Order: structure tokens, then C-alpha cells, then sequence
């Protein structure tokens, strides 16, 4: 169904994002209304809504009449401010957030991961070779959830016998697998993570290993160590970021390619090169759909005025729908040049993990290709329940083997 | 209002403590205190290391009163 008039859409229900089709909605906004004052509510205030690819980029970089340290998501944004202001990569804005991101860039660089890119080019291709052997089964629990939180907690140092349950916290801290999910099980799971980070953190700073939490209680910003605070804090924002938005990203990739059978068969068939499709995937599944700033001072943007202290939310979806950038934007195209995309942001915050991001979605890529000669949708996929995030729970799939291609990959 | 217990007296200091106040009310609400999350995880992870009970995070949202946590490490 794809709902008409501006007035009766409501972004801060997760509803709106399962029972619409958005296309036109942003498409209206984009061309008509590019700068839209949200309404109120209940409680929760207003907030401008930005929806063109030029507008989003060109406030993505403004850290100085707009700040990520009131909230960058709407659950923080709406609710007057974020705990971790100042202390979380996210949340921080100025010598702050330069000197602690200066600090986590030494262990997230292209340079620093080439060991752990070849650990997932091997983990990937296991998982989906087992899924090819098996035929039929569920693609999203038995192959995505078992690569972005491994990767990101091999780094970390997370033991394995906890992965599981951080997985089952993740699933409900901004997004659900329940369309009833009530603020308070998404607060206590946030909570539960921060609570399992202090023993941890604490574990590390007594016991150093080798760990990306070894090097972050070993590091320090202007001359002084970090808080054993400010490292937990930058724990969740690692183990919840390296995890849901890449796993939702290749889930997406392969329900996209049911729908897509041309485009399957260029990427199958090397007729596209993995860097081109990649890009592509990323476009296509944005699966952080917002990201958001309050403003420190009054702004000018198409003649309207945004107060300080408004909240302005970013909207990438609509970005990487913009038919002034994107020609046909709304075609899957892997060979769509150039792909300029917005799927990481962009300016001073731009995504900490957009190369491992890239990482992992390029592999899934790499290994479907020669591993398989096609899949199949095999019973109704469920979805998220999020106005943040997009993507699926579960999706059942038939996958067609590539039995010449597995048969050496056996030795 | 004055404490009435060891612990109703020792689960005030650790409220003062991490509220970084002094003077906390025995039956004030830990958010209307200006309460958030990693205060309150510091406040749960010291709770259950000093008196030696596992108490469940769903518990304190539930009753996050220095008064009303002392009657659940009690029974
Ligand atoms: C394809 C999957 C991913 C998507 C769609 C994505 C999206 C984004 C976006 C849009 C931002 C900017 C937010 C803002 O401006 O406030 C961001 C920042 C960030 N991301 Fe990701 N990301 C992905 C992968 C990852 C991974 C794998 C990690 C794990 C290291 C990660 C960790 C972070 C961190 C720590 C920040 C904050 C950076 C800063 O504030 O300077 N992301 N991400
Ligand atoms: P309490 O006072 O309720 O707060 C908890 C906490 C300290 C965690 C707080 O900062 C909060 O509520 N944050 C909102 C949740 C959040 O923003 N999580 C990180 C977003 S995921 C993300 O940024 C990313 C980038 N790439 C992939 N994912």
C-alpha cells in the first residue's frame, strides 16, 4: 500500500515502516517539501525531517551548528538528550570525539583488519557451503547471525560461550522481533549489555590480553587514560554496530535477488565485479534508515528557519532514493556508476565500520557466488519492528548447490 | 525521612555515591533523582557485589527506591 498525504504518517511509529510503502511518501517530501516539520507526538516534540540526498550530506558534516551529543537516534533525540554524551564515539562532538577516534581508527583501519578479512572469508564460506548441503533452510539464522557479532567480538574479545546471549540483547535494544515491544524491555536489554561490558572491561584492566579492549584500556586521549565508563560505552556502540545493520545488510542482499534474477546471474556468472555489487547492496538495503542532530545555533535551510535546539533527523533511505543523484533509483543495478551512496553517512562521524561493513558483505558476496547456483524464498519471512533500523528476523530459503564448485573446495 | 536498617543506611550511601548527591531521599524514584543508564549499572553491579544477591535488572526498574530495594535483599 502506498499512502498519499503527508499529514497522517507517523516516523516515530514502527508500525508505519510494515504496513507502507514509503516510495511516494519521500518522494513528495523530496520534491515538494524538502525541509518537513514533523509533529508532536504525545510527549516526544516535533522534529525537521531532511529527505534530499544534498540536503542529508551537507548536514552530515555540519558538527558545528549541529551536534550528535543530544542524541543521533530518535529514541535519545525525542527523549531530551543521550547518558553517554561525551563519552560514546556516537554522542561526542568536538576534541573529544577527534582524539578518541584517532585512538579506535589504529584497530578499525584497512591496514589493522587485513587479518581479520581473511577470517571472514573463511567463517563465510563455511557457513554457506553447510547451507547449500543442507538445502533448505533459515538464511538469517543459520548463516548471517553467525558473522558480523563473531567478527566484531573476535576483535573485542568477547568469549565465545557469551556471543549467544550478547545476539539475543542486540535483537531487542533498537529494533524487535515483537511489534509490541514496550520502551521499558528495550531499556533493561540496552542496560544488560552495559552491565556485561563493566565485569568485562573490568576483567581486561586488571588481566590485559591482546583484545581491541586491551588496546582501548592501554590508550589515552590528551595525555590521560579512558574511563573504565567511557570504554564500556564504546563497547555497545561496537558490539551492537558490528552487529545488526551488516547482518541486515546481507540478509537483504539475498531477498533482493529472489526478486532480482537478472542481477543474480551478472554477479553469479562474473559479469559484475564484488566491489560494484557491494555498493550496490549497501544502496539498495540501507538498513539504518535515519540518523539525527540537534542544532546549537539558528539555521537557514530553503527559506525556512531551524531553531537552536530543534531536533533534525537525516534520512538515508531518502538519500539513496534521490533521482537528482541516482538515475532510476528505485532499479537494483550492479553495475550502478557512480555509486555515491550514503549508506555510512558521511563528515566527521562517518562509520567507524564502513570497511569492515564492506568486508562482510563483500565475502557473503564472494562465497554465494561460487557456491551456489541459485536460490528460492521457501514460506513468509518476518520482519524488524524499528523506526531506525530495517530489515528481517528470519528468511527461509531453498539454496540451489553448486556441486562441482563444492566438491573442490573439499581438500 | 530517616533509614531504618544497616541497609537501608548502606544502600543510601551507594545511591549518594553514584548519584553524586548527598541527602537522598529513602523513597525517591531513581530516574526523578535524575537518574540514567550507566549510573544505574554501576548502582545494580555494586548492589549485588556488597550483599552477595544476584538481583535481576527487571527487579530495580521495577522498585528503584533505596526503601523498597532493601525489602527484596531482604526477602
Ligand atoms: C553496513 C552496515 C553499517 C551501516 C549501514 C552503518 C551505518 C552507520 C552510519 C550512518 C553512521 C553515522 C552515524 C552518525 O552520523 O551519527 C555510523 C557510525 C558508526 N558506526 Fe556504522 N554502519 C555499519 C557498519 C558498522 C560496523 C561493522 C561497525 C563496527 C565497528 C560500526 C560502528 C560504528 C561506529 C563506532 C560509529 C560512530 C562513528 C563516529 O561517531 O565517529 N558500523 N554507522
Ligand atoms: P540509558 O540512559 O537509557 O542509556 C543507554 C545508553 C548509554 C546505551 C544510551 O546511549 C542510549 O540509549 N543509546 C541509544 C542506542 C544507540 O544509539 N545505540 C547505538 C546505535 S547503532 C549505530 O550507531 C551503528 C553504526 N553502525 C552500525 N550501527
Amino acid at each position: 500500500p502506498i499512502p498519499d498525504d503527508i499529514s497522517t504518517i507517523n516516523l516515530t511509529d514502527p508500525r508505519t515502516y510494515e504496513v507502507n510503502d514509503l516510495s511516494e511518501y519521500w518522494r513528495q517530501l523530496r520534491t515538494t517539501r524538502p525541509l518537513y516539520w514533523h509533529p508532536p507526538v504525545g510527549d516526544a516534540p516535533g522534529f525537521w525531517v531532511v529527505s534530499r540526498y544534498a540536503d542529508v550530506m551537507a548536514l552530515y558534516k555540519d558538527n558545528k551548528k549541529l551536534t550528535s551529543e543530544k542524541g543521533n537516534v530518535l529514541v535519545t533525540l525525542l527523549a531530551g538528550g543521550d547518558s553517554a554524551a561525551g563519552k560514546m564515539l556516537a554522542v561526542t562532538d568536538g576534541a573529544m570525539h577527534r582524539g578518541l577516534r584517532n585512538v579506535l581508527l589504529k584497530s578499525f583501519s584497512p591496514q589493522a583488519l587485513k587479518p581479520i578479512v581473511d577470517q571472514i572469508r573463511v567463517n563465510t564460506t563455511r557457513l554457506v557451503v553447510d547451507a547449500a548441503r543442507r538445502g533448505e533452510c533459515d538464511f538469517a539464522a543459520d548463516v548471517a547471525e553467525q558473522i558480523p557479532l563473531n567478527t566484531i567480538s573476535d576483535l573485542l574479545g568477547v568469549p565465545a560461550a557469551d556471543r549467544e546471549f550478547l545476539l539475543k540483547l542486540n535483537k531487542s535494544a533498537l529494533s524487535s522481533e515483537d511489534a509490541d515491544q514496550s520502551a521499558t524491555d528495550a531499556w533493561l536489554a540496552r542496560n544488560e549489555i552495559l552491565l556485561y561490558f563493566s565485569e568485562l572491561v573490568a576483567e581486561r584492566r586488571a588481566k590485559p590480553t591482546e583484545d581491541v579492549i586491551s588496546v582501548l584500556a592501554n590508550s589515552m586521549v590528551d595525555g590521560k587514560p579512558l574511563t573504565e565508563e567511557v570504554i564500556v560505552l564504546n563497547c555497545y556502540s561496537l558490539i551492537l554496530g558490528g552487529d545488526e545493520t551488516s547482518r541486515l545488510s546481507m540478509i537483504d542482499s539475498v531477498q533482493t535477488f529472489t526478486q532480482y534474477p537478472d542481477q543474480w546471474e551478472l554477479l553469479r556468472d562474473g559479469k559484475v565485479t564484488l566491489e560494484s555489487a557491494t555498493e550496490e547492496v549497501l544502496r539498495w538495503a540501507t538498513p539504518a534508515m535515519h540518523f539525527g542532530r540537534r542544532a546549537v545555533t539558528d539555521m537557514e535551510l530553503h527559506g525556512q528557519v531551524i531553531a537552536a535546539g530543534d531536533v533534525v533527523t537525516l534520512w538515508n533511505n531518502s538519500a539513496n532514493r534521490d533521482e537528482e543523484v541516482f538515475a532510476d533509483p528505485y532499479a537494483f543495478d550492479l553495475n550502478r556508476s557512480p555509486n555515491k551512496h550514503i549508506t555510512f553517512g558521511y563528515g566527521p562521524h562517518f562509520c567507524l565500520g564502513a570497511y569492515l561493513g564492506r568486508a562482510e558483505v563483500h565475502a557473503l558476496l564472494d562465497a554465494l557466488r561460487t557456491y551456489t547456483t541459485g536460490f528460492e524464498i521457501t514460506g513468509e519471512p518476518q520482519r524488524i519492528h524499528s523506526n531506525f533500523l530495517t530489515g528481517l528476523s528470519r528468511l527461509p530459503v531453498r539454496i540451489q548447490p553448486n556441486e562441482a564448485a563444492i566438491a573442490a573446495y573439499d581438500s | 525521612r530517616e533509614p531504618r536498617n544497616e541497609t537501608e543506611s548502606r544502600l543510601r550511601r551507594i545511591f549518594e555515591e553514584v548519584l553524586h548527591s548527598e541527602d537522598v531521599d529513602v523513597e525517591a524514584n531513581f530516574f526523578e533523582l535524575g537518574g540514567h543508564s550507566l549510573q544505574a549499572t554501576k548502582l545494580v553491579s555494586r548492589i549485588r557485589s556488597e550483599f552477595d544477591a544476584e538481583l535481576p535488572l527487571r527487579d530495580f526498574f521495577e522498585h528503584p527506591n533505596v526503601a523498597g530495594l532493601a525489602v527484596l535483599i531482604g526477602g
